[PDB]
């Protein structure tokens, strides 16, 4: 049972984070920086997190 | 980067020895990289460009530092420039990067567009070289003089004066080696290659053709050192049509200063071609290309068995006999069919049977037509 | 094979080639004024 509740619990935490588009790189841009194509936007340099 | 060329290719140990001094030499590369400031620089800069930067056009530059720009979304702003941009690599249609908030200048994006004339720069030459052929000497000294030299040494030109010739079209029946020849003098001298197809110019829009060739001839000269290489020109050299024609002409004559890049047009029907194309002042040399003699195609057949395992029993001289009845691309036609008849009874090792059958084979298919 | 494959490991060992961007001379630009302008002049939109 309180597997379950803590299950639900943080599901319910996640469940606030937003939708963080969808892209897709064309050149990357040495470490950090990066180019990618999000869809309804245009060309962006995104710095990759911790992995 | 690439490899070296390991020139023997029989199998013998100097192959070998070539190879594992290749091996050692990557292998303390390897050794190198596996055995392994200017903070403040980057904290002003790549933090004021903070993370994450927009991507779009530049229009106009007002002032110094102020600049209309617009964006995927198809909005337009006027901006200013941060100091760090190199305002010499600014102009009107550039990639930009932007600061995501404040839409801000924040430097300038090397071109990814323009895709077809980019894969048509090709650039890809080194398959081939002046060693690849033999006996179109006359044609190599002309090409030679005529594009080779004024690229690799232009100071005789320029100490004599001259303005170099500006203009070439090789001409032959085909197989005989024009678009290897180009190929080869685009290997020889390393300037930038471009190629493109004849009737590929040829396109349904009606701007698409004079366009396609503005474009070409401006990327060519953006690279500087350059050649470009129109196969098949009959296809546009015998009003649309004619328009192109007309952009390509003044491309060559025209306006402006055209400066380093060369032209070299090849075409089957050369006497087919209209005379506003094939300029005297521009169009000063043309090669023609004719069907090899005895020597020259001894020499082919040479070029072309030389990576073949040969038996000894091989008289090529009764190959090269005969007349002038075939070219260089016959030649390879016949030495790759005697390769795959020598594979069906099983030989890895061709003999000379095998080519006389395979010469009599093309002869066959070589023309038709009713007694 | 073993050109072919150190080939590659050379290749991601070096990692990829920087692309990099402007950034004319260091010693050309910048100042404490690049970002005062940035943090007090307005990014106008252009209209008709
Ligand atoms: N003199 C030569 N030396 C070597 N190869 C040749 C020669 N002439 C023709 N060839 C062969 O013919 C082909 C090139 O034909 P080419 O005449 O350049 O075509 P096009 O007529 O479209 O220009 C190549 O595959 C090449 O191997």
């Amino acid at each position: 049972l309180n597997a379950k509740v803590r299950l639900l619990r943080e599901e319910l935490q996640l469940l606030q984070e937003q939708g963080s588009y969808v892209g897709e790189v064309v050149r990357a841009m040495d470490k950090k920086k990066v180019l990618v194509k999000v869809h309804p936007e245009g060309k962006f340099v995104v710095d990759v997190d911790k992995n | 980067s690439k490899l070296p060329l390991v020139t023997p290719h029989t199998q013998c140990r100097l192959k070998l020895l070539k190879l594992e001094r290749i091996k050692d030499y990557l292998l303390m590369e390897e050794e190198f990289i596996r055995n392994q400031k200017q903070e403040e620089e980057r904290s002003k800069v790549d933090d004021l460009r903070g993370t994450p930067m927009s991507v779009g056009t530049l229009e106009e530059i007002i002032d110094d530092n102020h600049a209309i720009v617009s964006t995927s979304v198809g909005s337009e702003h006027y901006v200013s420039i941060l100091s760090f941009v190199d305002k010499d690599l600014l102009e009107p249609g550039c990639s930009v990067l932007l600061n995501h908030k404040v839409h801000a200048v924040i430097g300038v994006l090397m071109d990814d567009t323009d895709p077809l004339v980019t894969v048509m720069k090709v650039e890809k030459a080194p398959q081939e070289t002046y060693a690849d052929i033999g006996g179109l000497d006359n044609q190599i000294q002309e090409i030679k003089e005529s594009v080779e030299l004024p690229l690799t040494h232009p100071e005789y030109y320029e100490e004599m004066g001259i303005k170099p010739p500006k203009g070439v079209i090789l001409y032959g029946p085909p197989g005989t080696g024009k678009t290897l020849l180009a190929k080869a003098v685009a290997n020889q001298t390393s300037a930038t290659f471009l190629r493109v197809v004849g009737s590929e110019l040829i396109q349904k829009y009606l701007g698409d053709g004079p366009k396609l060739v503005r474009e070409l001839f401006r990327v060519a000269e953006e690279h500087a050192p350059s050649i470009v290489f129109i196969d098949e020109i009959d296809a546009i050299g015998t009003r649309e049509i004619q328009r192109t024609m007309l952009e390509l002409l003044n491309q060559l004559d025209g306006f402006d200063s055209r400066g380093d890049v060369k032209v070299i047009m090849a075409t089957n029907r050369i006497e087919t071609l209209d005379p506003a194309l094939i300029r005297p002042g521009r169009i000063d040399r043309k090669i023609e290309f004719p069907l090899p003699d005895e020597k020259t195609k001894k020499r082919i057949f040479q070029i072309h068995t030389s990576r073949m395992t040969l038996a000894d029993d091989v008289t090529l001289d009764d190959l090269i006999m005969a007349k002038d009845d075939l070219s260089g691309a016959d030649i390879k036609a016949i030495c790759t069919e005697a390769g795959l008849m020598a594979l069906r009874e099983r030989r890895m090792k061709v003999t000379n049977e095998d080519f006389k059958k395979s010469k009599e084979n093309v002869l066959y298919k070589k023309q038709e037509g009713t007694p | 094979d073993d050109i072919q494959q150190l080939l590659k490991k050379i290749n991601e060992l070096t990692g990829i080639k920087e692309s990099d961007t402007g950034l004319a001379p260091p010693a050309l630009w910048d100042l404490a004024a690049d970002k005062q302008t940035l943090q007090s002049e307005q990014p106008l939109q252009v209209a008709r």
